[PDB]
C-alpha cells in the first residue's frame, strides 16, 4: 500500500539499515583510526563489506512520503514541492504564507 | 442583498443588547462603554493577525456597517 | 545574617484545575455539558436527552469493538508519556500449555467455560491444582452462576 | 415522514441576561460557538457594497483562538482561588546584590511547551551553572590555577565561571554533574603539584 | 608550541572535563565523534521517515467494509471496473492468459 | 437560588521541606500572529499582577524564514513561488518567585496557551555553595 | 496564468464559500490558516508528523460524515489535546451525529494516542460568500 | 477495628466487583469543561502541568557517574598499548552521548571485548596481548 515499488524498496532499506546500524558503527570505528594494527583493520574492512548491501545508509533516499517523488522534497515536511504547495496554497499548513517583500 | 429599513432597526436593537453584554463580559460600566472600548474588547477577545484590517472581527453600529 | 526560606507547598496534579473549577457555577441557559452545544443537536426533551447519550455511547462501543478486533491498526505508540488506557485490550489467553499456572490466566480473564474445561483437563491429566487456584475458580464460577460474562460481540 | 424535518431551537443567547456570570458560559478554552456568544460580531472582507459576514457559519471566527474564557472578570476570580497555592518570597532578598551574597550559585534550566502527542524535547536536559569566583574561598594560587583550568568558561569582565553540562540524558543528571565539576575544580585548584614549579 | 606548564595544565583540565587525555591525531578522533552521537540510520527522522502506509490503507479498507467510512475514490474505481466487465474488458485468468 | 451550599477547596499541604527560590523566569512565547500574542500578554500580565508577581514585558525581534519553490510541475525554471514562516516573540520576565508561586503561575498560563503558540520557560534558580566546597580538604 | 486554489469565474451562478473565494496570496491577509500548531514555528520540531496527521484527519472526516460537511475543517492543537471543529449540515438525524461523534472521538484518540474532541456547528445550508 | 488487614492477600472476585458498585453510586456525567480535564488528568490522557519534558522518563534511575565514568567497564581489556588507547577513545565518546542508556553503552563495550577475544591470534602477531 506504499505509493509505488520504489518507495517500498526505500522502506526496506531504512529498516535494514536500522537493524545493522550498531554493528556497522562498531566495525567502522575499528577502521577509522591509526591506533589499531593494520592487520586487524584489514579484517574489519572485509567484515563491513560482507554486510548486506541494503544496510548501507548512503542507499537511503528521502522520497516524498505522499507521492514518492525522489527530488524536490523539503526535508522539514518530507513533502515534494508539488504536494507542499498544494497544502500550503489551500491554507492547510500552520503559519506558512506566500512571501512578498 | 437589499437591507430594508425594518431589518436595520432590528440590527440596531441587536447592537444595543450586545453592547451591554460586552460591557458585562469585560467588567465595565454598560452606560459609559464607548465604541473605542468595544474595539479594544473585540481585539482582545477575538485576536486576529490578518494584515488587512477590513477582514478582522468587527462590532460596529449598524449605521456604520451597512 | 540569616534569610528564612518559606516552606514548600505540595498539591495533587489536579488541585489547580479543581481550584479553577470552584470559581464557576452551572450555566442555567445551557443543557448538560455532555451534549453538543448546538441548537440543532441540543436535546429538546427528556427522551432525546436519554437517546442522544445512548447514541453517543453506542458510537464509543462500536469504536472500541473495532479497536479490540484489529489491534494491529492501533499499536503505534507516539505518546510521551505513554498512555496505557489508550492502547488496545487483549482478552484471549496467551498461555497454551496445560498447567496450573496457565489455568490461572483464564480465571483472571474471567473465561468461565475455558477455565472450567481446562480445570477438568488438568484434573484428568492428574497434575496438582492448588487450593487457592481452585478457590479462585469457584469465585469466578459462583459469582457469574456458571454463565459467560457479557461481551461486546462474538 | 411523520413530522417535518427537525427544526433547530432558537439560539440560547436569547435567554442570556445582560448581567449574567459570563465565566460560567465559557469556563475553559472552547471554540467560538455563535449560539452561545451573545455578541453581533462580524468578520470577513466585505464584497463591494457588502458587509462583513455574520457570525453563523463564519469559519473565520472559528479559526481564531478566542479569549472568551479569559475575560478580566474571570482572570481576577481565577487568581483569587490560586493565592492559596503561593508562598512568600523572602523579604530579606530585596535586591539582586543581596541575592548574590546569600545564594552565590545560579542554575538555569529550560522547559519547552509544544503541541503534539509527545512532550519530549532534547533541549530540556541542558543545565547551566554560574558562580562568581569572588564568592569562592580561593587564595591567589588557587584562583590563578582555576582560571587556567576552565579556559573560556571564565569571563574576566564579569568574573563569572559558567559551567554548561549536557552530557547525560536527564536534567537532574546534568545538574549533579555540574555541581560535581565545580567541586573537583575547587579542590584541584587548591592542590599544588610539583610540576607547577616549571611555570 | 606549548610550555610544559601549559601542556600539563591542559592535560589536567582535559581529565577534569572528561575529554581525550592521550595525544590523538585528527584521524583517530573520529572514533570519539562516532560514539558521541547516534548513527544516522538510528535517528527517528531516518527510520520513521515514512508513515506506515500499510496501517492507513488497511485501516481505512476495513472501516469501509464495516460501513463506517465512505471511500469516494474506491467507489469510483469500482463503478469503472464494473462497466468494463459489461463491455468485455475483464482481467484474464492468471496463467491462462492470451499468450502461452 | 440553586447555588452550591459549601465547596470542597483543593487540599494544599504545607511541607516541611524548604522551597525553591527562582531569581528570574523568562517566559518566551512564539507565534505566527501578533494579535494573539497581544491577548496572551494582557492575560499573563493581569494574572501576574493579581498574584503579586513582578513582571516586565518586551518584544524580541521577529524572525522571517523564506524559501523558494518552482512555479510549474515541469520546466519553466525562471518562474518561482516564494513562501515564508513568520515567528513573532513576546518575553515575560518574572522576578523573585518561589517554587510554589512559579508552579502555580506556570500551570495557569501554560494551560491557557492558545493554539499555535509555543513557550520556552528559562528558570534561574538561586542555590547555595555545595557543602564540599566550603573549605579545601588538602 | 496562475491556477493554484483559484475558483475561476463562471456565469455568476456558482456559489463559493469565503475560503474558496480567496486565492493563496490572501492566506495571511484576508483568510487565516485551517490548522494551528507549533510545528512550523522557528526552532520547533515534528512539523512533518503534524502534517501527515492533518491530511489523514481531513480525509477521515470527509468519509466518516459523507455529505454532511459544509466547509473545511479547523484543526486546533493545544498541548496534548486535538480539537476538530467542523461546520456540518442539518440533514442527518441528530442520533446519527451523536453516534458518529462518539465513534470518531474514540477511534481517533486510540489511533493518535491523545485526547480528541469533535466540535460540530450546524448550518441550515452552505454559507454562500458570493456567486462566481 | 481490626489492627492489621490482609493487605498482602489479593482481593477476591467478590471484593473487586463490590468495589466497582461503590464507584457507580458516585458516577455522574461530566458537568463542565474543567471536570473533563480533571478526568483526563486522572486517567493519564492529558499532560500534567506545569510541563515537564522528562515526564515518565527516568533512564533506569541511573546516576550521572554511571554515564560519564566508564573505565570500570574496561578492566578486562589490556591496561596498556593500542587496545587501551582505542578503548579510551570509545569510552570518551560514549561518556559524551546523551542519547544512549547505560545499558546500551555497556553493550558497546561488551561487543569490543568479545571481538578482541576472537582476534587474539591476529593481535599476537602484531605484538599485542589480549586477556
Ligand atoms: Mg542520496
Ligand atoms: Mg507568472
Amino acid at each position: 500500500h506504499y505509493v509505488d515499488w520504489r518507495m517500498w524498496r526505500d522502506v526496506k532499506r531504512r529498516k535494514m539499515a536500522y537493524e545493522y546500524a550498531d554493528e556497522r558503527l562498531r566495525i567502522n570505528s575499528l577502521r577509522k583510526n591509526t591506533i589499531l594494527p593494520k592487520i586487524l583493520q584489514d579484517v574489519a574492512d572485509e567484515e563491513i563489506a560482507a554486510l548486506p548491501r541494503d544496510s548501507c545508509p548512503v542507499r537511503i533516499r528521502n522520497r516524498c512520503v505522499m507521492t514518492s517523488r525522489p527530488r524536490g522534497v523539503k526535508r522539514r515536511w518530507r513533502l515534494s514541492r508539488i504536494v507542499f504547495r498544494h497544502l500550503a496554497d489551500h491554507g492547510q499548513l500552520s503559519g506558512i504564507q506566500r512571501a512578498t517583500w | 442583498e437589499t437591507y430594508t429599513e425594518d431589518f436595520i432597526k432590528k440590527q440596531i436593537e441587536e447592537f444595543n443588547i450586545g453592547k451591554r453584554h460586552l460591557a458585562n463580559m469585560m467588567g465595565e460600566d454598560p452606560e459609559t462603554f464607548t465604541q473605542e472600548d468595544i474595539d479594544r474588547a473585540i481585539a482582545y477577545l477575538f485576536p486576529s493577525g490578518l494584515f488587512e484590517k477590513r477582514a478582522r472581527p468587527v462590532m460596529k453600529h449598524p449605521e456604520q456597517i451597512f | 545574617e540569616e534569610v528564612v526560606i518559606p516552606k514548600k507547598k505540595t498539591w495533587d496534579k489536579v488541585a489547580v484545575l479543581q481550584a479553577l473549577a470552584s470559581t464557576v457555577n452551572r450555566d442555567t441557559t445551557a443543557v448538560p455539558y455532555v451534549f453538543q452545544d448546538d441548537p440543532y443537536l441540543m436535546p429538546a426533551s427528556s427522551l432525546e436527552s436519554r437517546s442522544f447519550l445512548l447514541a453517543k455511547k453506542s458510537g464509543e462501543n462500536v469504536a472500541k469493538f473495532i479497536i479490540n478486533s484489529y489491534p494491529k491498526y492501533f499499536q503505534k505508540d507516539i505518546a510521551e508519556p505513554h498512555i496505557p488506557c489508550l492502547m488496545p485490550e487483549y482478552f484471549e489467553p496467551q498461555i497454551k500449555d496445560i498447567s496450573e499456572a496457565a489455568l490461572k490466566e483464564r480465571i483472571e480473564l474471567r473465561k468461565v467455560k475455558a477455565s472450567v474445561d481446562m480445570f477438568d483437563q488438568l484434573l484428568q491429566a492428574g497434575t496438582t491444582v492448588s487450593l487457592e487456584t481452585t478457590n479462585s475458580l469457584l469465585d469466578l464460577l459462583c459469582y457469574y452462576g456458571d454463565q459467560e460474562p457479557s461481551t461486546d460481540y462474538h | 415522514e411523520r413530522p417535518p424535518r427537525r427544526k433547530a431551537l432558537p439560539p440560547r443567547t436569547e435567554k442570556m441576561a445582560v448581567d449574567q456570570d459570563w465565566p460560567s458560559v465559557y469556563p475553559v478554552a472552547a471554540p467560538f460557538k455563535p449560539s452561545a456568544v451573545p455578541l453581533p460580531v462580524r468578520m470577513g472582507y466585505p464584497v463591494k457594497k457588502g458587509v462583513p459576514m455574520a457570525k453563523e457559519g463564519n469559519l473565520e471566527l472559528l479559526k481564531i483562538p478566542n479569549f472568551l474564557h479569559l475575560t478580566p472578570v474571570a482572570i481576577k476570580k481565577h487568581c483569587e482561588a490560586l493565592k492559596d497555592f503561593c508562598t512568600e518570597w523572602p523579604a530579606a532578598l530585596d535586591s539582586d546584590e543581596k541575592c548574590e551574597k546569600h545564594f552565590p550559585i545560579e542554575i538555569d534550566s529550560t522547559d519547552y511547551v509544544s503541541s503534539g502527542p509527545s512532550v519530549r524535547n532534547p533541549r530540556a536536559r541542558v543545565v547551566v551553572l554560574r558562580v562568581k569566583l569572588s564568592s569562592l574561598n580561593l587564595d591567589d594560587h588557587a584562583k590563578k590555577k582555576l582560571i587556567k583550568l576552565v579556559g573560556e568558561r571564565y569571563c574576566k569582565t564579569t568574573d563569572v565561571l559558567t559551567i554548561k553540562t549536557d552530557r547525560c540524558p536527564l536534567r537532574r543528571q546534568n545538574y549533579d554533574y555540574a555541581v560535581y565539576l565545580l567541586t573537583v575544580l575547587y579542590h584541584e585548584s587548591w592542590n599544588t603539584e610539583e610540576w607547577e614549579k616549571s611555570k | 608550541s606549548l610550555s610544559e606548564y601549559a601542556f600539563r595544565m591542559s592535560r589536567l583540565s582535559a581529565r577534569l572535563f572528561g575529554e581525550v587525555t592521550r595525544p590523538t591525531n585528527s584521524k583517530s578522533m573520529k572514533v570519539v565523534k562516532l560514539f558521541s552521537e547516534l548513527p544516522l540510520a538510528k535517528k527517528k527522522e531516518t527510520y520513521d521517515w515514512y508513515p506506515n502506509h500499510h496501517t492507513y490503507a488497511e485501516l481505512m479498507q476495513t472501516l469501509r467494509f464495516l460501513g463506517l467510512y465512505r471511500d469516494e475514490h474506491q467507489d469510483f474505481m469500482d463503478e469503472q471496473k464494473r462497466l468494463k466487465k459489461l463491455r468485455g474488458k475483464e482481467k484474464p485468468k492468471k496463467g491462462e492468459g492470451k499468450r502461452a | 437560588v440553586d447555588v452550591p451550599k459549601d465547596l470542597t477547596k483543593p487540599v494544599v499541604t504545607i511541607s516541611d521541606e524548604p522551597d525553591i527560590l527562582y531569581k528570574r523566569l523568562s517566559v518566551l512565547v512564539k507565534g505566527h500572529d501578533k494579535a494573539v500574542l497581544d491577548s496572551y500578554e494582557y492575560f499573563a500580565v493581569l494574572a501576574a499582577k493579581e498574584l503579586g508577581i513582578s513582571i516586565k514585558v518586551h518584544e524580541p525581534p521577529r524572525k522571517i524564514e523564506r524559501f523558494t519553490l518552482l512555479q510549474s510541475v515541469h520546466i519553466y525554471k525562471k518562474h518561482r513561488v516564494q513562501y515564508e514562516m513568520r515567528t513573532l516573540y513576546r518575553c515575560l520576565e518574572l522576578e523573585h518567585l518561589t517554587g510554589s508561586t512559579a508552579d502555580v503561575y506556570l500551570e495557569y498560563i501554560q494551560r491557557n496557551l492558545p493554539e499555535g503558540v509555543a513557550m520556552e520557560v528559562t528558570k534561574t534558580q538561586l542555590e547555595q555553595l555545595p557543602e564540599h566546597i566550603k573549605e579545601p580538604i588538602w | 496564468k496562475n491556477r493554484a486554489a483559484r475558483v475561476r469565474v463562471s456565469k455568476g451562478d456558482k456559489p463559493v464559500t469565503y475560503e474558496e473565494a480567496h486565492a493563496p496570496h490572501y492566506i495571511a491577509h484576508r483568510k487565516g490558516w485551517l490548522s494551528l500548531h507549533t510545528g512550523n514555528l522557528d526552532g520547533e520540531d515534528h512539523a512533518a508528523e503534524r502534517t501527515v496527521e492533518d491530511v489523514f484527519l481531513r480525509k477521515f472526516m470527509w468519509g466518516t460524515f459523507p455529505g454532511c460537511l459544509a466547509d473545511q475543517l479547523v484543526l486546533k492543537r493545544r498541548g496534548n489535546q486535538l480539537e476538530i471543529c467542523a461546520v456540518v449540515l442539518r440533514q442527518l438525524s441528530p442520533h446519527k451525529y451523536y453516534f458518529l461523534v462518539g465513534y470518531s472521538e474514540t477511534l481517533l484518540s486510540y489511533f493518535y494516542k491523545c485526547p480528541v474532541r469533535l466540535h460540530l456547528q450546524t448550518v441550515p445550508s452552505k454559507v454562500v460568500y458570493k456567486y462566481l | 477495628t481490626k489492627e492489621a488487614p490482609e493487605t498482602d492477600t489479593s482481593p477476591s472476585l467478590w471484593d473487586v466487583e463490590f468495589a466497582k458498585q461503590l464507584a457507580t453510586v458516585n458516577e455522574q456525567p461530566l458537568q463542565n469543561g474543567f471536570e473533563e480535564l480533571i478526568q483526563w488528568t486522572k486517567e493519564g490522557k492529558l499532560w500534567e502541568f506545569p510541563i515537564n519534558n522528562e515526564a515518565g522518563f527516568d533512564d533506569d534511575g541511573s546516576e550521572f557517574h554511571e554515564h560519564i565514568f566508564l573505565e570500570k567497564h574496561l578492566e578486562s581489556f589490556p591496561k596498556q598499548g593500542p587496545i587501551r588507547h582505542f578503548m579510551e577513545l570509545v569510552t570518551c565518546g560514549l561518556s559524551k552521548n546523551p542519547y544512549l542508556s547505560v545499558k546500551q553503552k555497556v553493550e558497546h563495550i561488551e561487543w569490543f571485548r568479545n571481538y578482541f577475544n576472537e582476534k587474539k591470534d591476529i593481535l599476537k602477531e602484531s605484538n599485542i596481548q589480549f586477556n
